[PDB]
């Protein structure tokens, strides 16, 4: 399907391109080439910029970077979303959560998880939102996520846990 | 409290 196949495309084309180690300018252009192509087949310009952020970061998290790499990753994800007019905040919403979500699915473990936490936490303090409201987004969108699964209650409870000595660690 | 889009899983 048209949306699908431009969707493959991109995600053949910027997961090659890191794959490649090319640096953050040509990643960029990537990036560009990625939604232009998405746009012309008829996805919105804010969802096209969404999802090429969105494989950006899977792709990034797939491969196991270290902490610094990922969040330039990041860095570059959310000034992506801010060039196709998404607000600054919302940017990093969206890459806090594309981050989170995948490394729920992945199904990682805790010490791992709270320091996946951690760097969303980062990016959006770095963003310009307050630690208290950032920690708050990122327990929510792990929540609602955990929720949307369909997880137990055993899971459920593991995951408020996380989330609370997330807020107690950052504010609360 | 911000509603969330489904996440798209990545292609292998």
């Amino acid at each position: 399907d048209r949306e699908e196949a431009a969707f493959l495309a991109a995600s053949i084309l910027i997961q090659h391109a890191h794959e490649q180690g090319k640096d953050d300018r040509e990643l960029e252009k990537i990036l560009e080439i990625a939604i232009r192509i998405l746009e012309k087949n008829g996805v919105d310009r804010e969802e096209a910029a969404f999802l090429a952020a969105s494989i950006l970061i899977q792709h990034a998290h797939e491969q196991g970077k270290d902490d610094r790499e990922l969040e330039k990753i990041l860095e570059i994800a959310i000034r992506i979303l801010e060039k196709n007019g998404v607000d600054r905040e919302e940017a990093a919403f969206l890459a806090a959560s594309i981050l989170i979500q995948h490394a729920h699915e992945q199904g990682k473990d805790d010490r791992e998880l709270e320091k996946i936490l951690e760097i969303a936490i980062r990016i959006l303090e770095k963003n310009g939102v307050d630690r208290e409201e950032a920690a708050f987004l990122a327990a929510s969108i792990l929540i609602q996520h955990a929720h949307e699964q369909g997880k137990d209650d055993r899971e459920l409870e593991k995951i408020l846990e996380i989330a609370i000595r997330i807020l107690e660690k950052n504010g609360v | 409290l911000r509603p969330l889009r489904p996440l798209r899983p990545l292609r292998p």
